[PDB]
C-alpha cells in the first residue's frame, strides 16, 4: 500500500530518490498545525541539511541523522523561522515515468509519527497537525526538485495531512 | 547528563574587555539555541543575549546592545559572550542557560562573577559613631576601602557579646563601606573605653580608632 | 515588565502561592511562562515550565496555573529547603524574554520581628573632612526583607542613598544597612532626617536633627 504523488512533468525512473529531510513553518486547544515551508530558497540553503539536490519542502539525496530524528530552528517562538526536519531512516520514492512517484504509506506514516514526537518534545505535549502548503508561488506550494538539470514539480497535499496526539 | 561549565570572571576596569565561556556536554550542542543571563549582586534575573544554533539569529538586551557580543564554536561545543566597555552598572554573575523552546530556559550554568571597578587599593577611612532601655550604641564606619575584606573587632577581642558588624555596600565609584555597632551599659561610657580594631590586609593597614560619646 | 510580591511567608506544612503579573505583552499574548527556584549562591532551577508542566525528578507539590494576566505558582506542604528566591519568566509580544522580580519564599520557623533601627548623623570628624554620611542600622528582622525611605523634614530624598539587601545573623535574623551622603552644608540646613525602614507593612522611623550635636 503506497501514496502516489502527481508529478509535472514526468520524473524519469532514474530521478528515483531518498527523502532525508523535511522544512516546515508553524502556523499562527493543545493543537499546533505545520505546514510544508513556502519561504525562499534562502532557508533551504541555511538548513544544510538539503543536501545535494535543489527540492522545495523535501531533501533527496541528503545527509541523514545519527540515530533518531533531529529538529532545528533559530527561533522555536518566531513563527516566522523554518524548522528543519532531519530522518535517520531515508524514504524511498520511486518514480515510474507514468507522471506520478510512488511512497509507501506506512513508512511515511512512522515517519511523520517520529517528527512529530520531536515536535512535541520541543513545543509540548500538545497536538501535532500537518496540513498542505500555504500557497504564495507555484515554486513552493508544489515538491519541487531538480534531476539532472530538470525542474520537477510534484503534488504535497497527500504527504502534509494528518493528525498525532 | 547535561553540564554547563563557565570559564571567565574577576575584576575589571571600567572600559576594559572581557570574555566568558561556557563548555557544554551531554548533549549536540549544535542543535539547540543559547542564551547568556546576568543578575546583580542582590538583585534579580536579566535576560542579556540569544544565540542561535547557526549563529545567524543573535539578539541583545537594550542595555548591553552595542558593547557585548555573543558567539559560539560548535566544533568545541562553546558559547561566549565578549563584555567590551565595561560599567559598574555590569558587575553580575553571568549565566549560561540553554534555550528549551516552550520551556523558555531549562538548563543553567554554575555561574561566574564579574566585577567592574576603577579603584586599585586604598586603606580605610575609619570614623566613629557616638552615642547620645538602659543602653548605649556605639559604632564604627570604615568607609572609602577597596578591595575586600576588611574584618571589625572591639577592643581586641574583650567584647564579643553585644558585637554587630555590618556587611558592606559599594558605592557607586568602586570602593566599599560598611559599619561596625556595638550595644554597651550606658554607665560604661564614662568608664570603659571602646576601641574598634579595623584591619584590611590589601592595604596592609591596621587601624584603631577610639570612639567617644 | 512582569511583578511579584517582593516576599511570601508561610508555615511548614502550609500551602503559599506566588503571583507574577502583566499585560497584553507576556502572560497575555502566548503560554510561554515558567517558574524557576534559586536558593543561595546557586544556578536557577527550572520548576514550571509552559504553565503547568513540571520537568521529571521535580515534587508534584510545585504548580502552576495561569488567569489572563496572572501567572500563579502554589506550593503545597511548605518544607525547608522550599526557602528561596522564586523567579517568573516568559516571552514578550515583541520577542523579548523578560523575568519577573523575584520573590523570596520563606519557610517561617521562627516567629516574626519587627526591625531594630539605629540611625547615626555625620561625627564631626566627617564634617571637617568636608563630608556627610547618615548612617541607617537595621536588625533583628524576620522575615528578611524590608524596604527603607529617606526624608529631610518631610520631603522625600532622591539622590545619595546606597542600601544593602539583608544578610543573615548568626540568630536566623536579618539585618541590613544604609547610608545617606550628604554635604554639610544641606545637612545643616535641613531642620531633621528621617530613615524609614518598611517591613511586612508595618515601618519604623527613626530620626536626627542637624541641631543635636
Ligand atoms: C536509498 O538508500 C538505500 C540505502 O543506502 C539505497 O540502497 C537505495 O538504493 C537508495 N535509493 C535511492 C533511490 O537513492
Ligand atoms: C538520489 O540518489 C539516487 C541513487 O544514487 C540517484 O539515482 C538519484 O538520481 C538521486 N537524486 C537526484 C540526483 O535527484
Amino acid at each position: 500500500d503506497t501514496i502516489t504523488l502527481p508529478c509535472r512533468p514526468a520524473p524519469p525512473p532514474h530521478c528515483s530518490s531518498n527523502i532525508t529531510g523535511l522544512i516546515l513553518t508553524r502556523q499562527g486547544a493543545n493543537t499546533v498545525i505545520f505546514r510544508p515551508s513556502g519561504g525562499d530558497w534562502r532557508d533551504i540553503a541555511r538548513c544544510q541539511i538539503a543536501g545535494t539536490v535543489v527540492s522545495t519542502q523535501l531533501f533527496l539525496n541528503g545527509s541523514l541523522a545519527e540515530e533518531e530524528v533531529v529538529i532545528r530552528s533559530e527561533d522555536w517562538r518566531d513563527n516566522a523561522k523554518s524548522i528543519c526536519v532531519q530522518l535517520a531512516t531515508s524514504v524511498e520514492i520511486a518514480c515510474t515515468g507514468a507522471g506520478h512517484c510512488a511512497i509507501s504509506r506506512a513508512k511515511w506514516a512512522n515517519t511523520l509519527k517520529q517528527i512529530a514526537s520531536k515536535l512535541r518534545e520541543q513545543y509540548g505535549a500538545k497536538t501535532i497537525i500537518f496540513k498542505p502548503s500555504s500557497g504564495g508561488d507555484p515554486e513552493f506550494v508544489n515538491h519541487s526538485f531538480n534531476c539532472g538539470g530538470e525542474f520537477f514539480y510534484c503534488a504535497s497535499t497527500q504527504l502534509f495531512a494528518s493528525t498525532w496526539f | 547528563e547535561v553540564q554547563l561549565v563557565e570559564s571567565g570572571g574577576g575584576l575589571v576596569q571600567s572600559g576594559g574587555s572581557l570574555r566568558l565561556s561556557c563548555a557544554a556536554s551531554g548533549f549536540t550542542f549544535s542543535s539547540y539555541n543559547m542564551n547568556w543571563v546576568r543578575q546583580a549582586p542582590g538583585k534579580g534575573l536579566e535576560w542579556v543575549s540569544y544565540i542561535s544554533y547557526s549563529s545567524n539569529t543573535i539578539y541583545y538586551a537594550d542595555s548591553v546592545k552595542g558593547r557585548f557580543t555573543v558567539s559560539r564554536d560548535n566544533a568545541k561545543n562553546s558559547l561566549y559572550l565578549q563584555m567590551n566597555s565595561l560599567r559598574d552598572e555590569d558587575t553580575a554573575v553571568y549565566y549560561c542557560a540553554r534555550d528549551g523552546a516552550a520551556a523558555l530556559f531549562d538548563y543553567w550554568g554554575q555561574g561566574i562573577l564579574v566585577t567592574v571597578s576603577s579603584a586599585s587599593t586604598k586603606g580605610p577611612s575609619v570614623f566613629p559613631l557616638a552615642p547620645s532601655g538602659g543602653t548605649a550604641a556605639l559604632g564604627c564606619l570604615v568607609k572609602d576601602y577597596f578591595p575586600e575584606p576588611v574584618t571589625v573587632s572591639w577592643n581586641s577581642g574583650a567584647l564579643t557579646s553585644g558585637v554587630h558588624t555590618f556587611p558592606a555596600v559599594l558605592q557607586s565609584s568602586g570602593l566599599y563601606s560598611l559599619s561596625s555597632v556595638v550595644t554597651v551599659p550606658s554607665s560604661s561610657l564614662g568608664t570603659q573605653t571602646y576601641i574598634c580594631n579595623v584591619n584590611h590586609k590589601p592595604s596592609n593597614t591596621k587601624v584603631d580608632k577610639k570612639v567617644e560619646p | 515588565a512582569l511583578t511579584q510580591p517582593a516576599s511570601v511567608s508561610g508555615s511548614p506544612g502550609q500551602s503559599i502561592t506566588i503571583s507574577c503579573t502583566g499585560t497584553s505583552s507576556d502572560v497575555g499574548d502566548y503560554n510561554y511562562v515558567s517558574w524557576y527556584q534559586q536558593h543561595p549562591g546557586k544556578a536557577p532551577k527550572l520548576m514550571i515550565f509552559e504553565v503547568s508542566n513540571r520537568p521529571s525528578g521535580v515534587s508534584n507539590r510545585f504548580s502552576g496555573s495561569k488567569s489572563g494576566n496572572t501567572a500563579s505558582l502554589t506550593i503545597s506542604g511548605l518544607q525547608t529547603e522550599d526557602e528561596a528566591d522564586y523567579y517568573c519568566s516568559s516571552y514578550t509580544s515583541s520577542s523579548s524574554l523578560v523575568f519577573g522580580g523575584g520573590t523570596k519564599l520563606t519557610v517561617l520557623g521562627q516567629p516574626k520581628a519587627a526591625p531594630s533601627v539605629t540611625l547615626f548623623p555625620p561625627s564631626s570628624e566627617e564634617l571637617q573632612a568636608n563630608k556627610a554620611t547618615l548612617v541607617c542600622l537595621i536588625s533583628d528582622f524576620y522575615p528578611g526583607a524590608v524596604t527603607v525611605a529617606w526624608k529631610a523634614d518631610s520631603s522625600p530624598v532622591k539622590a545619595g542613598v546606597e542600601t544593602t539587601t539583608p544578610s543573615k545573623q548568626s540568630n536566623n535574623k536579618y539585618a541590613a544597612s544604609s547610608y545617606l551622603s550628604l554635604t554639610p552644608e544641606q545637612w545643616k540646613s535641613h531642620r531633621s532626617y528621617s530613615c524609614q525602614v518598611t517591613h511586612e507593612g508595618s515601618t519604623v522611623e527613626k530620626t536626627v536633627a542637624p541641631t543635636e550635636c
